[PDB]
């Protein structure tokens, strides 16, 4: 069909005229394979997509690798449609680019698999679903004091050491053996050091059977940066419409794709706004999160880290995000030292979905209670600093018995930590979890050891670790 | 004016002096013929090249193994914004820099030099000695520890400190009105002769008021003085 | 003797609780006008940078 | 009248062509997609796209519609969910509208308006007693993110049942499974049956956001001239300014403070502004808004907050850290008025309830210092147990509206000191326990007012309110 | 064809018509013999960034065509000369007779060629090596202000690479060539020279070649890399690059952002950042590693090219001024610094030794901002404070003299183990160094240990030899 | 205006006067706003209870704000606005309540005001 040329290049940016007026439509993919004809030259595999119509039968286009050896006159040939990465069960366990070509030296994925666009109009409102529904994640912090809800989207705030990776691990184990689906990790912008590292803990894990991986580089020019998290997407999209079987989309840091975003309209040219980023924020950002919705055949959900720009939640980029979030757990080192795992702040995580039509009053209730309970614990941890136990009232006291046995026993004996300890480990329901810090709260229980409640599953074995002790 | 200089380094072989006088406002010609020449606009209204024409003129200003230029420039900080590009760009290309504050100047203190941000490669222990060298480091924490005390004392108040942190604040006043000094050229600014004081006078006399031995004086006979004897006397008309 | 040192210290205690409450409502409005004129300086630069860059 | 796209980028369009186009026109591309025509260059017409943009090539094919900007108005919409442009999104077919509106109307002038004296009855106590709102008036609801800010307005609309009223909701940015749990909450109570739904989502793209507030005051502005009443809500009126911000950008419009441009007065002005309260003469109808915004660090004072509090007739400002505290809906007396209240409320209620914002305005500032404070006399002990009555007595729940005749009786006991009485946890019983006594036993006090819009006997709602307490029992 | 004539020249930047063949990258030769990178490719005229002296270009002189992308001379000779960022001898000496030439603009090694960071590049600053671990194939950086004690971070880590079997490179850009001067005096003067390249780029220099100096000192570095010896890399200032492209932008016309950075920045210091990897057993086993250096205007870590750095690199180490004007040598603030790959550069040892540490030094943080002043308190407190203090000077070093490893574990052990409490502060900097002479004399089967097993010896013995030294101190 | 020719030697030490005290309780202000006032001394203290009472009465109530609140409005000619002002500053009405201060038009609205409080 037909052919164009390159006319211009400048960094990322490349322009290229189309002699006949057929034209590409605003983001479709070009392709520019060449091969050297004298020894000068150097051989080129690029490919591009396309950004505006400037006029005068010329289209300005991102470029998705590196511009370097591009000689005006080189040829260039269209596709007719988005970029297209391959979907169905080929994809499980396999790791791919923003191209849709696998990285891992695992062979290539054949031509006949069907290949699907990046871009694509947004899901209607004749197609959605009318009432609320709860994720059961199998762990208990999560369920209890800050609920999950299907087409939601969920806010990860955390660095190093506190442990995101064994979290989103133990999370892709628990849906895929418990709710029988798969999940996507899309890294935005990941260090290309944490790619290796992450890659051999999947596999050693075992988890990679049940997930497919999209990896975008830091070292790749903008446009590749944003548009990774629309391939990641994509895939999901597949699972939700046809195998109709939930999904789990994990994203690196949504940070990365805004910022990408900003590099390219810097690049084409579009005048700065607030604080410096694109104009376009909100429609950009918007189209991405609004395709992560529950529909009636089955539903996305989605965990998003985020970094705020200079602690200021007022800043342009974390106030459009925030708008979008359903659910928002913080992860602190302080307790990851002490022994608690999973390390989420009873007291910093929260929830639109911890309310009595959504969940139920007796859920409610109990929630309510913890909270109340470690925050009065925690007026009493400035004076435990400076003095005694016993210089507190009775009643001080009782609040903090009761505390420290609930922060050990919001703690969870995880299975993917397997590999690193005997330890088993368990799923809870939540309806165990609800009933079980009923008889807490109501004190049943009290007549016990603390370090009972460690690394424990459903009340009754905290029984019968007791008894392990004597 | 370096192309002079330049001819009596290399070929008379002579150590000379350069004396240059505002060398920001060879910064600030370029951006005025910037846009007329048609360069686009960088930074806070500046020419695209700062760093390259600086560069061009600061390399030439050198000693070689020919012969030496000793080199005292002034520079303007453009618009009491350390901060801003050409200044930055300048304090890169230094041996020794002094800093002068407004803040000092409102005081009453002269020369108003922050002894802090002002530095030079030679304080080392090697080319200035172990005594030099110790002595001046010593009044370096004594004056940052003054500097976080003072948000204190504004809103809380000096009495409700300790001994070690009145005892700072004691001597600190004192170090600080000792940086001053009378001049001949204030000789037309505040009437008074002014003074010429060798380096070994004054490392015993800072020394003398970190052991402090001269407390006991009035902080007020401290200021646009030269030697410390002359602060002896200066409190006898006080009274003291 | 025994009531009046007692009800010092405790005197001194309730101040310094209040004290501290202010201090700490105050460092949150600030910070609030800090980010405000961060925000504020960049978006200045840019347009005047934009502005020259646009008539030549 | 026929001519061709030459630049087709982010939205903004241009086309060479076209030598007599209208500014505000209507003009469709081959794909079946509309655009709207905003500039006349001497060679080059400038189009915004309002659909889909994935098809438009250079050379394509834009063509005149013939009319104005213009949205379809007629009975036909009231109970669907319709786009921006008068096409119908619940599928359900088509609309089936008769005649068309500009969107582009001048607003009511001065002796063709007259002043109010009819209630807008919003069934929450806190709105009505404190903050009143007349037919016509027009009220900007301002809080943080997650504040109510949505709660407050359908509480309204489920109470603008009984009244003659049409009420319609125009979703602005908001999220598409908020917007279609809306619409089956509304199905639920019954209120679809009176109301038109207007939805613009934020994957739209930011021309059909812009027109979308305007569109929802075309469609009420037809039943306005007929004469029967109307209330609007506007969703987010700050992402309204965004998506301007982002059009004018792109079209090169040159910036101002943060960076929209200062056309922003304009714009709110045009849409507030024809809202008005028609006179006798034109067969006494009303439109009536209530515009919303979404302020960053929950401070009143910033850049578009502003704005729009200089364009309404008071403000009814929302606090997070109220609502955290518990307390819903949440509202500080202090920084929300009302400029056209005191006409807008029953003759009862102004006698009851003129004096409310004295207890609650004094008290609320009062707990700051007493806290803190070493020593309370009398006189500040006395004025503190009041308060305290009152904000639980303006706490109320979702989805729960109370009629007027029993607002004004629960207000009389609390500001008549009988109510003093109960404990602070039993209040919110009594009110329960009250509003019951009311429905059983004390009818002839229900038929007085609503009938004569007044208090009724005061010794006879004196000896009545003795005779509750009585029957009430406390812990 | 090939040959193409100038039509605009001005400030580095001259304009071409013609050269209808040149690539994006490539190099084209003046008549004058200057040579230039042509970055723009506009519809009728070709944008050529010279990388000489433009004073003898005139319009309408001739530019022809080298036929090459970019390449850097490289060969085992350029160790121990001083080089220009092309290839150019310029410490006199004469030729740098290279062998072969690579790229500046080379690829990553990419995922699955990457192995865990498995060992340890040991310093010899006692805070750099004990609190903020950086090991082979980590990208550290040091972020600063001016006067802070920065270059003397970096000296310090190669004169104390000298037993190790490592590779070393300096990539001076943007200083007084004084100073360059003094740095290569210093490193000769140590024996440093005879395994190092530096590499310069001074500021009378046109600004395109400060932007090629930190990818020609890579693409050095490399080479040895790929050969499967450990390589070393340090660059002296990255925001002194970053102006060089703004400049060499702004000239030819690009479209500006934020402090007028144009919108390649994060895409130009990620490339070169990301060239560092520990390369696995196939590919050799080689490793380079990255050290780059940010000046930060009045600690504005919020600012465009800070914001950026921050983010590409695996830790920062960033210094303040008031605790250099306080005593703290070298100033390095432990809230601030953070390591993500921490806890497997270390060796077994440092391991089990610096746990406590960093613990402790955090409650010293909180502890003594609000009670240094409160002397007459909870006897808990006051032995708290004391190990914050003490910890403080153990931490302190002095300049031009590092400390092999198996001693600093041996004082660290003491600090945690807390044999250090009965001696008073202020004397722990003689004492330090002192406690070394007895070590030395009388201890030798406590360090033989400890260099050839990487692992502790018996608690018994080593409880024994500090006591006994215990008595001894004076 | 306010010059010594024109509105009179009366009405400007006065109005100058009224000035100095305000232009202090700024000064004051910051320190005020975390500590109270334990901290204040001596003329401190008696600064502030003077600015409070001055600041209350330069208050009115308008016969354009009845549609607001229902209170009648108040005129207040000049003679009696500067004579108001000097028996607050000499301090002839310390002992009354800052609330008795606010919405009043002549000084001896004031004293009625008070006397409904009885404080
Ligand atoms: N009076 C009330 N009593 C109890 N729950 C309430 C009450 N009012 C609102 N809620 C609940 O509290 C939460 C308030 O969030 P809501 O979405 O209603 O706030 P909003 O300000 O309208 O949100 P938005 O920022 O999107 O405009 C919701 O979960 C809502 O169901
Ligand atoms: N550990 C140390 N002990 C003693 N003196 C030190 C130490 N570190 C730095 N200095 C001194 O302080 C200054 C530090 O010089 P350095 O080159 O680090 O400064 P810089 O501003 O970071 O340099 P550059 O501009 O090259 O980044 C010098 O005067 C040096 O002698
Ligand atoms: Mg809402
Ligand atoms: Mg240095």
């Amino acid at each position: 069909m037909t052919r164009g040329r390159v006319i211009q290049v400048m960094g990322p940016v490349v322009d290229v005229k189309f002699e006949n007026g057929h034209l590409p439509a605003i983001y479709n993919a070009l392709k520019i394979q060449h091969k050297a004809r004298n020894e000068n030259e150097v051989d080129i595999d690029l490919t591009l997509e396309v950004a505006l119509h400037l006029g005068d039968d010329t289209v300005r286009t991102i470029a998705m690798a590196s511009t370097d050896g591009l000689i005006r006159g080189m040829e260039v040939i269209d596709t007719g449609a988005p970029i297209s990465v391959p979907v169905g069960e080929v994809t499980l366990g396999r790791v791919f680019n923003v191209l849709g070509e696998p990285i891992d030296l695992e062979g290539d994925i054949p031509a006949d698999a069907r290949r699907d666009p990046i871009h694509r109009p947004a899901p209607k409102f004749e197609e959605l679903a009318t009432e609320v529904e709860i994720l059961e994640t199998g762990i208990k912090v999560v369920d209890l004091l800050a609920p999950y809800i299907k087409g939601g989207k969920i806010g990860l705030f955390g660095g190093a050491g506190v442990g995101k990776t064994v979290l989103i691990q133990e999370l892709i184990h628990n849906i895929a053996q418990e709710h029988g689906g798969i999940s996507v990790f899309a890294g935005v912008g990941d260090r290309t050091r944490e790619g290796n590292d992450l890659y051999h803990e999947m596999k050693d894990s075992g988890v990679i059977s049940k997930t497919a991986m999209v990896f975008g580089q830091m070292n790749e020019p903008p446009g590749a940066r944003m548009r990774v998290a629309l391939t990641g997407l994509t895939m999901a999209e597949y699972f939700r419409d046809e195998q109709g079987q939930d999904v789990l989309l994990f994203i690196d840091n949504i940070f990365r794709f805004t910022q990408a975003g900003s590099e390219v309209s810097a690049l084409l040219g579009r005048m700065p706004s607030a604080v410096g980023y694109q104009p376009t924020l909100a429609t950009e950002m918007g189209q991405l999160q609004e395709r992560i919705t529950s529909t009636a055949k089955g539903s996305i959900t989605s965990i998003q880290a985020i970094y705020v720009p200079a602690d200021d939640y007022t800043d342009p980029a974390p106030a459009t995000t925030f708008s979008h979030l359903d659910a928002t757990t913080n992860l602190e080192r302080k307790l990851a030292e002490m022994g608690i795992y999973p390390a989420v702040d009873p007291l910093a995580s929260t929830s639109r979905a911890l309310a009595p039509e959504i969940v139920g009053e007796e859920h409610y209730q109990v929630a309510r209670k913890v909270q109340q309970t470690l925050q009065r614990y925690k007026e009493l941890q400035d004076i435990i600093a400076i003095l005694g136990m016993d210089e507190l009232s009775d009643e001080d006291k009782l609040v903090v018995h009761r505390a420290r046995r609930i922060q050990f026993f919001l703690s969870q004996n995880f299975h993917v930590a397997e590999q690193f300890t005997g330890q088993p480990g368990s799923y809870v329901p939540v309806k165990e979890t609800v009933r079980g810090f009923k008889e807490i709260l109501e004190g049943k229980y009290d007549h016990l050891p603390e370090d009972a409640f460690r690394l424990v599953g459903r009340i009754e074995e905290v029984v019968e670790k007791a008894k392990a002790m004597g | 004016g370096l192309t002079m200089a330049e001819y009596f380094r290399d070929e008379q072989g002579q150590d000379v002096l350069l004396f240059i006088d505002n060398i920001f406002r060879f910064t600030q010609a370029g951006s005025e013929v910037s846009a007329l020449l048609g360069r686009m606009p960088s930074a806070v209204g500046y020419q695209p090249t700062l760093a390259t024409e600086m560069g061009q003129l600061q390399e030439r200003i050198t000693s070689t193994a020919k012969g030496s230029i000793t080199s005292i420039q002034a520079i303007y900080v453009p618009a009491d914004d350390y901060t801003d590009p050409a200044p930055a760009t300048t304090f890169s290309h230094l041996d020794a820099t002094t800093n002068l504050e407004r803040k000092l100047a409102e005081m009453g203190i002269y020369p108003a030099v922050d002894p802090l941000a002002s530095t030079s490669r030679a304080l080392a222990p090697e080319i200035v000695g172990e005594e030099h060298y110790q002595v001046a480091r010593k009044v370096q924490q004594t004056l940052q520890r003054y500097k976080e005390l003072q948000d204190i004392i504004a809103i809380l108040g000096m009495d409700e400190l300790s001994d070690e942190d009145k005892l700072v604040v004691h001597r600190a006043r004192r170090i600080q009105f000792f940086l001053s000094q009378n001049f001949h050229v204030a000789e037309q600014f505040t009437g008074q002769p002014g003074s010429y004081v060798p380096v070994k006078e004054t490392v015993r006399g800072f020394k003398e008021i970190l052991e402090g031995k001269y407390d006991h004086l009035p902080e007020d006979a401290f200021r646009l003085v030269g030697r410390i004897e002359e602060v002896v006397e200066k409190a006898k008309a006080m009274g003291v | 003797l025994l009531d009046a040192k007692a009800s010092e210290h405790a005197a001194r205690m309730t101040a310094m609780k209040n004290a501290t409450d202010n201090a700490n409502e105050l460092i949150r409005t600030l910070t609030l006008s800090y980010n405000r004129a961060r925000q504020a300086a960049i978006t200045q630069e840019i347009t005047e940078i934009v502005a020259g860059a646009n008539a030549l | 009248d026929v001519g061709t796209v030459i630049q087709v980028g982010d939205g903004i369009a241009r086309a060479h062509g076209l030598d007599n186009v209208m500014s505000g026109e209507l003009v469709e591309f081959a794909n079946g997609v509309m655009g709207m025509a905003l500039n006349l260059e001497e060679n080059n017409v400038g189009i915004v796209i309002l659909g889909p943009y994935t098809g438009i090539k250079e050379g394509d094919e834009v063509r005149r519609t013939g009319r104005i900007m213009e949205v379809p108005v007629g009975e036909a919409l009231i109970g669907r969910v319709v786009n921006p442009l008068g096409q119908p999104v619940d599928g359900l077919g088509p609309v089936e509208t008769t005649e068309t509106r500009p969107i582009e109307s001048r607003a009511p002038g001065v002796m063709d308006r007259r002043s109010v004296h009819e209630p807008l009855q919003t069934g929450i106590k806190a709105i009505d007693a404190l903050v009143p709102i007349g037919r016509g008036q027009r009220e900007l609801i301002i809080g943080d993110r997650q504040t109510g800010k949505t709660s407050v307005a359908i509480d309204t609309i489920i109470n603008q049942k009984d009244q003659n009223m049409i009420s319609i909701y125009v979703a602005i940015g908001q999220k598409e499974s908020t917007v279609r749990t809306v619409v089956e909450t509304l199905r639920k109570h019954g209120a679809l049956d009176y109301t038109i739904v207007v939805t613009a989502s934020a994957s739209q793209p930011a021309p059909l956001l812009f027109l979308a507030p305007y569109a929802g005051v075309a469609m009420g502005e037809y039943f306005m001239y007929k004469g029967k009443h109307v209330l609007v809500v506007y969703d987010d009126l700050s992402k309204q300014a965004a998506a301007y911000r982002e059009l004018s950008l792109l079209l090169r419009r040159p910036p101002g403070r943060e960076a929209y441009p200062g056309d922003i007065f304009y714009l709110h002005s045009r849409l507030l502004e024809r809202a008005a309260k028609l006179s006798d003469a034109k067969g006494g109808g009303s439109l009536t808004a209530l515009p919303f915004v979404e302020t960053q660090a929950g401070d009143i004072s910033a850049y578009i907050p502003t704005n729009v509090i200089s364009i309404t007739d008071g403000q009814i400002f929302l606090q997070s850290d109220l609502f955290f505290s518990g307390v819903r809906p949440a509202i500080n007396a202090g920084l929300s008025v009302s400029r056209v209240g005191g006409a807008a409320q029953i003759k009862a209620m102004k006698k009851v309830a003129g004096t409310l914002r004295l207890d609650l305005a004094a008290y609320r500032e009062l707990e700051a210092f007493a806290q803190f404070g070493s020593d309370l006399d009398k006189a500040t002990q006395a004025k503190l147990a009041r308060g305290a009555r009152t904000v639980e007595v303006l706490k109320q729940d979702l989805h729960q509206p109370i009629p007027v005749e029993k607002q004004v009786l629960i207000i009389y006991a609390l500001t008549r000191g009988f109510l003093d009485d109960i404990p602070v946890e039993d209040v919110r019983r009594f009110e329960k326990e009250f509003y019951l006594f009311l429905d059983q036993n004390g009818q002839h006090l229900l038929e007085h007012i609503r009938t004569t819009k007044d208090l009724p006997n005061e010794d006879d709602l004196n000896k009545a309110i003795e005779a509750f307490k009585k029957t009430f029992v406390v812990s």
